[PDB]
C-alpha cells in the first residue's frame, strides 16, 4: 500500500494511495437552430389564423 | 392486500408459488410490466435489478439476488474457488479444474504428471480419456466450458452398481439465513456403471433428462432420502448424516458465506432471496465433491408442494406478513 | 489564483445556489454585508476564497455568480432575503413567464429571446476575472427552465469561452418532490445536448436526499430547504479544495484528469458521511473509519445504486475535520478487505485523499448537528447507469405512446429530437456497459 | 398571472355568480370590495382573479355576458353585485331561445365585438395575463352558441393564452327543453378545438348527488350550484393561495393533457356537504382520500372503474399531515394501479392547501383526466341521434341558417373523441 505526493500546509494535507498497479456547434449553427423552430411556430401559428379565418 | 408480478412463466417452482399466493386471498397478480409490485419472480437473464426500490410507499422483494451467477456458472465458479482466499488452500470438495477457451499451460502441468504418475487421468467438459480429443472438441463448440477431472471411483448403488448425483435445494432470505431443504433427492443411473470406455456415455452422468434400465429400482431414477439413508445403514453401518449430510452443510456454508459482501441486501433499498440447487456426487471413501449449482432449479414432482409453501413461509410472508420446520438453518 | 463562476439556472439550481452561498459565508466568514474582517488585503487580492468571491473597494466581498429564470418569483425571494446586500441587481436575471415544465419552451421559445442577456451578464464577470477558470452551473433535469434553458446555456459558453472547464450540479428527478409528469422528457433531451459541453457532472437524486432526509434526520416530510441545506454540504465538500489551500482538485481542470478518464463518462458518484440529527440528545461521534466506511454504504450516496455490481474507474475521499492520513490508510485497508471494489484493468486500484483540517460548518438552527470529522467521496463507478436506466425506461414507457409530445412540437421542437436524445442515451448506457464488464 | 373571467348565459352567470361570493369570503373581501381579513395570505395571489381600484378595493376580473337581461339584473340585485365592475355588464335584449345558432351565428353575432372589447380593456391592465376561464351551460343558447364563439374570437386574438371552461353537460333529469343535446354537440366540437382544459360539469351527476348522498328530494338550481361553486373554489386553490408548485393554468395544461383533444377533466369533491347544513365530524386523511376518489363524489356522471386514469390532480385544504396525504395517496395508486395507465409513470399529483374553505376543517378537490368520460359524451351522443334521425326539431336550427351538414359534422367529432378516448382504454 503506497503513500504518494503527501502535501502539507496550514489548512490540512492531501495524497494518494494506490493498492494495486493498472492490470462543438459554432454560434451560427445554434442561431439557425433556435430560428429553424421559430418559422415552425410561426407556421404552427398561420396554419391556425388561416383556419380561424375559414 | 399485497402485490406480486410474474415475469418467467417458465418456472416450475415459482409458477407454484403464485398459485400458493392467489389462494392466500392477501395476493394479487398484476401485469409484468407493472411497476407498482410488492414480490418480483423475475426473468432470469437480464432481470432489471436497477429499478428495483425506487417505488415509494412500497416495499420491494426479488426472488434473485444479484451477483449469483458468479455462483451459477461453471466458469466463474472454478473462477471463484481458485481466487477466493476463502476456499483455495481447504478445497477439499472441488474438483481440480481449469478454464479453457476456444480461441491451459497450467492445465497441462498437472496432467504430464499424471502422465508420468501412472494413475487414473479421465477428464469432463461429455467425457474423453486423452487430454486432445476434447480439445478438439472444445474448439468445434465454439463456447466456454471447464474442463474438470471426473470421478474413477464414484459410490455405487447396490443392488446394480448404478451412478447418482445428490440434489440439494437451499433457500436463503433476505436476511442472508440459510435454509437447506431437509428433501434431498438422488438422481440414479439406471445402467450399471462402466469404467471400461467412455464411449458409452448414458451411464456415465445421471442427469434427469438424458435416461431418455429406467425405473427399475425406483421410480424415475429418483431415489429420496429416507430409503438412501435405510442402505446406507444396512449396506454400510452408518447414516446419510454423518457420511455425507455434515459434507453437504459444510459445502454449502461455505459457498454461501464465500459472496455474502458481494451480494448482500441487508441495507440495500429493495431485498432479494433465492432457492439454490447444489449437486454433489460421493465416492466410494464416503467423499462429497461439488459438482454444479444452479441458480434456477427445479423440484422433483413428489416435494412441489411441500417446498413451495416453505419458500411462501421462509422468504416471503416473512418480509409481507398475513392476517414444525421443513428447512435445516445452516448458522454463521 | 483563477477565478470561477457559478452559474444558477430555474427554481432548483437558485434555491440550491442560496443554500450554497449562504454555507460558503459561513464557512470564509463573511457577513450578510458583504463584509469580511479576517480579510485585509482590501479591494482585492489573490487569496483561494478570491475563486469564488470578488472584492469592492469598500471591503464587500461578491460571490462570482448569476442566477437566472424565467420566471421572477424565486429570485424575488434572493432579492428581498437576509444575502440581498451580497448581491449586485445585474447578477440576478429574471423573465416574466416560465418554460411550463416544457423543454422546449425553456430551450426553444423562451430562451432564444433571453439568452444574449445571459451571455453579457455572465461577461460582465468573466471581465473582472485575471485568468478565469470556467463554470460552476446548478440546475434541475426535470425544470422546463433548469433542462431546456441550461442546455442552450452550456451550448454557448462552449462557443464563447471554448478554452473553459464546465462542471454540472444536477438535481435528478424523483416522483416524491417532483413537479411535473414530463420530467423523465426533459432529463433525456437535456442530457443529450449538454452531454458533450460539460466536463464533469455530479447527480443527486432527489430521493436519495428524501430518505437520508428520513432516515438520517428524523423529518418527517422532507422540505426543499431541508434537502437543499444537505445538498450545500456536499457541493461545499466538493468546491472546498477551489477555496481552501490544498494540492488536490486545486482547479476545474482537476476534477476532469483526477475523475474523468472518458469524456462521456462524466457522472461521479457522491457519497456523504456523517448526516447527523441536530436534535439528537446523545451522539457518539463517529471516527475516521466509521465515516469512510459509511462511504461504501448506498444509504449514504446521492444516486441509490450498487458499487459492488459495476467498476470503479476513479476515487477520491475528501475529508474535513480531525482526520489525519494515517488514520486514512488504516481505514482504506480494513474497508479493500471486507467490501467489493473492482477497478476497471486499465486504472490503478488507488484512493486520492484530500483533507481540510477545518470540521464542516452548519447552518444556525438547521437540521445538522455539528460533527468532529466528515468526508464526501466522489468515486466514478459504472454502478450509476442504474440511474440512466430508470430515466431511460419511464421515457420509452411514455414516448412509445408519443404521450405529451405535442406539447414540444407546438414550441418548434421535431419529434425527431425524441428518438436522437434517446439514441444518445441508449449510446451511453452501452458505454458504461462496455467499461463495466 | 392574472386570469380574465367570463360568465355566459343564465347558468354560468349564476354559477359564475356563487363562484365570485365563494372565493370572495375566502379572500376576505366585502360585498363593496373592501378587504376586512386576517391574513396576509389572503392577499398574497389576490392579483390573479382581482384588479385593485382606487381606495384599495378589490374588483373581480369578471365579465358578464348574456343576450337578455333577466339574469343580470338578478346578479346585480344579488348579495356580492355590487362588488362587479358596472361596465363589465355586457348584454342584449332579445335573448337566445335556448337555441344555440341564436348565440352563435345570429344575435350572439350583434353583441360579441362589445364583449370582445371589455375583455381587451381588462386584458391592457393585466401585468401577465396567463389566461381566460369561462363559465357557462352547454344545453342553452347563450352560454352554449355564444360562450363557444367568444372563445373562438379569443383565440383569435389571443391564441398563445390558455383557454380554461367550467361547461356544465345538459341530462334530462335536469332539462329545460328537448334540444338539449343538440346544443351540447355542437359546442363540444368547439371546446374539443379551442379550450386547453374543460372541467365537465354534468346536471346529472349533480342531481344524484344532491337526491342519492345529500338527502334531498327535489333539489333546486341553487342546491346543484352550491357543489359547483364548492368545486370550482377547490380547482382553483393552488392559483389563488401560495404553495410548493407555483401553480398556473399552462403548467395544469401540459402535465394533465397527453394529446391536446382529451382534455375533458371530470372534478370531484370531498366531503359532500349541502347547504345551511354544517359538518361536525372532520374527516379523516384516509377518509378525504377514499371519498374523492369515490365514484359517488364526482361531479361528472361516469364510473371511474370503466375506464382508466390517464392524469389525476388532487388538492387537499386544511392543517393535516402532509406525510398521512402522501401515503393515502400512494395507497391508492398501489391498491388500484390497474386503473391507472401504465405508460405515464407517476401520473398522479397531490397538492396541500393550508387554509380551508368556509365551513370544512378540511376538504379535498379531485380532478380526473379518464377514458370514463367518454360515457358522458356518449350519454349525449345517443340523446343526439334519437332526434336527427328523425330531424326533429330542426327548423329552430335552419330558420337561424344553419344547414343539417353542420349538425352531421359536430355529431362525427364527438363520435371520434369518444373512439379516441376508448382507443388509450385499452393500452
Ligand atoms: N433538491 C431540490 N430539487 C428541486 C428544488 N426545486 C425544484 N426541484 C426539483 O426540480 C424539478 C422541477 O424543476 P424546477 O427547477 O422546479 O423548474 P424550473 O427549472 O424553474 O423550470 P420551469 O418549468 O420553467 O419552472 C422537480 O423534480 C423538483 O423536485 C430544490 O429547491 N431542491
Ligand atoms: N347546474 C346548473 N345548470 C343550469 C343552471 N341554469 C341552467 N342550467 C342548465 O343549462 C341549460 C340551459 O341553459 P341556460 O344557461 O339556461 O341557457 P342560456 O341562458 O342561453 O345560456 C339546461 O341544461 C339547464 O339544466 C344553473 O343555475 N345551474
Ligand atoms: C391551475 O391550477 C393548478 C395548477 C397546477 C400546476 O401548475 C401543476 C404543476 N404540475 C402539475 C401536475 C399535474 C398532474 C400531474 C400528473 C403531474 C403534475 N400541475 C396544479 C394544480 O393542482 C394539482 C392546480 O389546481 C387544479
Ligand atoms: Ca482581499
Ligand atoms: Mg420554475
Ligand atoms: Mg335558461
Amino acid at each position: 500500500m503506497e503513500v504518494i505526493e503527501l502535501n502539507k500546509c496550514t489548512s490540512g494535507q492531501s495524497f494518494e494511495v494506490i493498492l494495486k498497479p493498472p492490470s462543438d456547434p459554432s454560434l451560427e449553427e445554434i442561431q439557425k437552430k433556435l430560428e429553424a423552430a421559430e418559422e415552425r411556430r410561426k407556421y404552427q401559428e398561420a396554419e391556425l389564423l388561416k383556419h380561424l379565418a375559414e | 392486500m399485497y402485490t406480486f408480478v410474474v415475469r418467467d412463466e417458465n418456472s416450475s417452482v415459482y409458477a407454484e408459488v403464485s398459485r400458493l399466493l392467489l389462494a392466500t386471498g392477501q395476493w394479487k397478480r398484476l401485469r409484468k410490466d407493472n411497476p407498482r409490485f410488492n414480490l418480483m419472480l423475475g426473468e432470469r437473464n437480464r432481470l432489471p435489478f436497477g429499478r428495483l426500490g425506487h417505488e415509494p410507499g412500497l416495499v420491494q422483494l426479488v426472488n434473485y439476488y444479484r451477483g449469483a451467477d458468479k455462483l451459477c456458472r461453471k466458469a466463474s465458479l472454478v473462477k471463484l474457488i481458485k481466487t477466493s482466499p476463502e476456499l483455495s488452500e481447504s478445497c477439499t470438495w472441488f474438483p481440480e479444474s481449469y478454464v479453457i477457451y476456444p480461441t491451459r499451460e497450467v492445465f497441462l502441468a498437472a496432467y504430464n504428471r499424471r502422465r508420468e504418475g501412472r494413475e487414473g487421468n479421465v477428464w469432463i467438459a461429455l467425457i474423453s480419456s486423452e487430454a486432445s480429443e476434447l480439445l478438439d472438441f472444445i474448439d468445434e463448440q465454439g463456447q466456454v466450458h471447464v474442463i474438470q477431472k471426473y470421478l474413477e471411483k464414484p459410490l455405487l448403488l447396490e443392488p446394480g452398481h448404478r451412478k447418482f448425483d445428490i440434489r440439494s435445494w437451499v433457500l436463503v432470505d433476505h436476511l442472508y439465513n440459510i435454509y437447506l431443504y431437509r428433501e434431498g433427492v438422488l438422481r440414479t443411473s439406471s445402467e450399471p456403471y462402466n469404467s471400461a470406455n467412455f464411449q458409452d456415455k448414458t451411464c456415465h452422468l445421471t442427469n434427469h433428462c438424458i435416461q431418455k434400465n429406467y425405473g427399475r429400482y425406483e421410480e424415475g431414477n429418483e431415489m429420496f432420502f429416507e430409503e438412501f439413508n435405510q442402505y446406507l445403514m444396512d449396506a454400510l453401518n452408518t447414516t446419510l448424516e454423518n457420511s455425507i449430510l455434515l459434507q453437504i452443510k459444510h459445502i454449502i456454508r461455505s459457498c454461501l458465506m464465500c459472496i455474502e459482501p458481494a451480494i448482500s441486501t441487508k441495507h440495500l433499498h429493495y431485498q432479494s432471496f433465492q432457492l439454490f440447487g447444489f449437486d454433489f456426487m460421493v465416492d466410494e471413501e464416503l467423499k462429497v465433491w461439488l459438482i454444479e449449482v444452479n441458480g434456477a432449479p427445479a423440484c422433483a414432482q413428489k416435494l412441489y408442494a411441500e417446498l413451495c409453501q416453505g419458500i411462501v413461509d421462509v422468504a416471503i410472508s416473512s418480509v409481507f406478513p398475513l392476517a414444525t420446520s421443513i428447512f435445516i438453518k445452516l448458522h454463521h | 489564483m483563477r477565478e470561477c463562476i457559478s452559474i444558477h439556472v430555474g427554481q432548483a439550481g437558485v434555491q440550491i445556489g442560496n443554500a450554497c452561498w449562504e454555507l460558503y459565508c459561513l464557512e470564509h466568514g463573511i457577513q450578510p454585508d458583504g463584509q469580511m474582517p479576517s480579510d485585509k488585503t482590501i479591494g482585492g487580492g489573490d487569496d483561494s476564497f478570491n475563486t469564488f468571491f470578488s472584492e469592492t473597494g469598500a471591503g464587500k466581498h461578491v460571490p462570482r455568480a448569476v442566477f437566472v429564470d424565467l420566471e421572477p418569483t424565486v429570485i424575488d425571494e434572493v432579492r428581498t432575503g437576509t444575502y440581498r446586500q451580497l448581491f449586485h441587481p445585474e447578477q440576478l436575471i429574471t423573465g416574466k413567464e416560465d418554460a411550463a415544465n416544457n423543454y422546449a419552451r425553456g430551450h426553444y421559445t423562451i430562451g432564444k429571446e433571453i439568452i444574449d442577456l445571459v451571455l453579457d451578464r455572465i461577461r460582465k464577470l468573466a471581465d473582472q476575472c485575471t485568468g478565469l477558470q470556467g463554470f460552476l452551473v446548478f440546475h434541475s433535469f426535470g425544470g422546463g427552465t433548469g433542462s431546456g434553458f441550461t442546455s442552450l446555456l452550456m451550448e454557448r459558453l462552449s462557443v464563447d469561452y471554448g478554452k473553459k472547464s464546465k462542471l454540472e450540479f444536477s438535481i435528478y428527478p424523483a416522483p416524491q418532490v417532483s413537479t411535473a409528469v414530463v420530467e423523465p422528457y426533459n432529463s433525456i433531451l437535456t442530457t443529450h445536448t449538454t452531454l458533450e459541453h460539460s466536463d464533469c457532472a455530479f447527480m443527486v437524486d432527489n430521493e436519495a436526499i428524501y430518505d437520508i432526509c428520513r432516515r438520517n434526520l428524523d423529518i418527517e416530510r422532507p422540505t426543499y430547504t431541508n434537502l437543499n441545506r444537505l445538498i450545500s454540504q456536499i457541493v461545499s465538500s466538493i468546491t472546498a479544495s477551489l477555496r481552501f489551500d490544498g494540492a488536490l482538485n486545486v482547479d476545474l481542470t482537476e476534477f476532469q484528469t483526477n475523475l474523468v478518464p472518458y469524456p462521456r463518462i462524466h457522472f461521479p458518484l457522491a457519497t456523504y458521511a456523517p448526516v447527523i440529527s441536530a436534535e439528537k440528545a446523545y451522539h457518539e461521534q463517529l471516527s475516521v473509519a466509521e465515516i469512510t466506511n459509511a462511504c461504501f454504504e448506498p444509504a449514504n450516496q446521492m444516486v441509490k445504486c450498487d458499487p459492488r455490481h459495476g467498476k470503479y474507474m476513479a476515487c477520491c475521499l475528501l475529508y474535513r475535520g480531525d482526520v489525519v492520513p494515517k488514520d486514512v490508510n488504516a481505514a482504506i485497508a480494513t474497508i479493500k478487505t471486507k467490501r467489493s471494489i473492482q477497478f476497471v484493468d486499465w486504472c490503478p486500484t488507488g484512493f486520492k485523499v484530500g483533507i481540510n483540517y477545518q470540521p464542516p460548518t452548519v447552518v444556525p438552527g438547521g437540521d445538522l448537528a455539528k460533527v468532529q470529522r466528515a468526508v464526501c467521496m466522489l468515486s466514478n463507478t459504472t454502478a450509476i447507469a442504474e440511474a440512466w436506466a430508470r430515466l431511460d425506461h419511464k421515457f420509452d414507457l411514455m414516448y412509445a405512446k408519443r404521450a405529451f409530445v405535442h406539447w414540444y412540437v407546438g414550441e418548434g421542437m421535431e419529434e425527431g429530437e425524441f428518438s436522437e436524445a434517446r439514441e444518445d442515451m441508449a449510446a451511453l448506457e452501452k458505454d458504461y456497459e462496455e467499461v463495466g464488464v | 398571472r392574472e386570469i380574465v373571467h367570463i360568465q355566459a348565459g343564465q347558468c354560468g352567470n349564476q354559477i359564475g355568480a356563487k363562484f365570485w361570493e365563494v372565493i370572495s369570503d375566502e379572500h376576505g373581501i366585502d360585498p363593496t370590495g373592501s378587504y376586512h381579513g386576517d391574513s396576509d395570505l389572503q392577499l398574497e395571489r389576490i392579483n390573479v382573479y382581482y384588479n385593485e381600484a382606487t381606495g384599495n378595493k378589490y374588483v373581480p376580473r369578471a365579465i358578464l355576458v348574456d343576450l337578455e337581461p333577466g339574469t343580470m339584473d338578478s346578479v346585480r340585485s344579488g348579495p356580492f353585485g355590487q362588488i362587479f365592475r358596472p361596465d363589465n355588464f355586457v348584454f342584449g335584449q332579445s335573448g337566445a331561445g335556448n337555441n344555440w345558432a341564436k348565440g352563435h351565428y345570429t344575435e350572439g353575432a350583434e353583441l360579441v365585438d362589445s364583449v370582445l372589447d371589455v375583455v381587451r380593456k381588462e386584458s391592457e391592465s393585466c401585468d401577465c395575463l396567463q389566461g381566460f376561464q369561462l363559465t357557462h351551460s352547454l344545453g342553452g343558447g347563450t352560454g352554449s352558441g355564444m360562450g363557444t364563439l367568444l372563445i373562438s374570437k379569443i383565440r383569435e386574438e389571443y391564441p398563445d393564452r390558455i383557454m380554461n371552461t367550467f361547461s356544465v353537460m345538459p341530462s334530462p333529469k335536469v332539462s329545460d327543453t328537448v334540444v338539449e343535446p343538440y346544443n351540447a354537440t355542437l359546442s363540444v366540437h368547439q371546446l374539443v378545438e379551442n379550450t386547453d382544459e374543460t372541467y365537465c360539469i354534468d346536471n346529472e351527476a349533480l342531481y344524484d348527488i344532491c337526491f342519492r348522498t345529500l338527502k334531498l328530494t327535489t333539489p333546486t338550481y341553487g342546491d346543484l350550484n352550491h357543489l359547483v361553486s364548492a368545486t370550482m373554489s377547490g380547482v382553483t386553490t393552488c392559483l389563488r393561495f401560495p404553495g410548493q408548485l407555483n401553480a398556473d393554468l399552462r403548467k395544469l395544461a401540459v402535465n394533465m393533457v397527453p394529446f391536446p383533444r382529451l382534455h375533458f377533466f371530470m372534478p370531484g369533491f370531498a366531503p359532500l356537504t349541502s347547504r345551511g347544513s354544517q359538518q361536525y365530524r372532520a374527516l379523516t386523511v384516509p377518509e378525504l382520500t377514499q371519498q374523492m376518489f369515490d365514484s359517488k363524489n364526482m361531479m361528472a356522471a361516469c364510473d371511474p372503474r370503466h375506464g382508466r386514469y390517464l392524469t389525476v390532480a388532487a388538492i387537499f385544504r386544511g392543517r393535516m399531515s402532509m406525510k398521512e396525504v402522501d401515503e393515502q395517496m400512494l395507497n391508492v395508486q398501489n391498491k388500484n394501479s390497474s386503473y391507472f395507465v401504465e405508460w405515464i409513470p407517476n401520473n398522479v399529483k397531490t397538492a396541500v392547501c393550508d387554509i380551508p374553505p368556509r365551513g370544512l376543517k378540511m376538504s379535498a378537490t379531485f380532478i380526473g383526466n379518464s377514458t370514463a368520460i367518454q360515457e358522458l359524451f356518449k350519454r349525449i351522443s345517443e340523446q343526439f341521434t334519437a332526434m336527427f334521425r328523425r330531424k326533429a326539431f330542426l327548423h329552430w336550427y335552419t330558420g337561424e341558417g344553419m344547414d343539417e351538414m353542420e349538425f352531421t359534422e359536430a355529431e362525427s367529432n364527438m363520435n371520434d373523441l369518444v373512439s379516441e378516448y376508448q382507443q388509450y382504454q385499452d393500452a
